[PDB]
Formats: C-alpha cells, sequence, structure tokens
C-alpha cells in the first residue's frame, strides 16, 4: 500500500551508471494495475 | 427545538460532537503524538531512535 517513487536527473538510453534515490513514499494503499502518461498541450 | 433560555437544565440545547475511530486495511495515518527526551552522549544508555 505504499506508492514509492524514485528519481534521478542526469545532464545529457545513455551509457553509464546512475542510481535512483527515493523521492516520496505515499500511503495511498490503492490497487495499481494500469498506468498512462498525461501531457500538456500548449495552445500558444 | 425548544431552545428557550427559560428552559430547564434538561431542556437547554447542548453542543455534542461525536468522534468515530475507523480501522481499515489501508496504512494508518492518524497516530498520537510521540514524546521525546533529551540526548545523552558518551554514556551507556538505552536508546530508541
Ligand atoms: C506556451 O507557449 C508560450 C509561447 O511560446 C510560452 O510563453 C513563452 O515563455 C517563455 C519562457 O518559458 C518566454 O521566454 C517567452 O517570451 C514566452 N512567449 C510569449 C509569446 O510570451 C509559454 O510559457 C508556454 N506555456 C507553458 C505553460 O510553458
Amino acid at each position: 500500500g505504499y506508492f514509492k517513487i524514485y528519481s534521478k536527473h542526469t545532464p545529457i538510453f545513455p551509457q553509464g551508471f546512475s542510481a535512483l534515490e527515493p523521492l516520496v513514499d505515499l500511503p495511498i494503499g490503492i490497487n495499481i494495475t494500469r498506468f498512462q502518461t498525461l501531457l500538456a498541450l500548449n495552445r500558444s | 427545538y425548544g431552545f428557550r433560555p427559560t428552559y430547564g437544565v434538561g431542556h437547554q440545547p447542548y453542543r455534542v460532537v461525536v468522534l468515530s475511530f475507523e480501522l481499515l486495511h489501508a496504512p494508518a495515518t492518524v497516530c498520537g503524538p510521540k514524546k521525546s527526551t533529551n540526548l545523552v552522549k558518551n554514556k551507556c544508555v538505552n536508546f530508541n531512535f
């Protein structure tokens, strides 16, 4: 029931090794079975 | 309701608030405050961090 997010930002699939450090452990406690990215459509 | 100022003690309106404690399968998120003590260094102490 904890939705854990890890994140990392690299300047410049690139070769190399970089580990991801935990970001936010949310106590959502919900079922997650589908996922979909949401984008921003700038009218300008 | 008969909220008259001249009513008796048993008839005067009173504010009542009911608290419900619900335990669910989801992780608990409303816990009581935790008391903490001072910090003792360079001594054999029983600790809890
Ligand atoms: C949507 O597009 C507009 C137009 O390109 C963006 O406005 C520009 O914002 C940049 C900074 O990111 C400024 O340097 C430009 O001068 C802006 N242009 C104008 C015409 O004002 C706007 O930021 C975009 N919207 C979002 C939410 O990023």
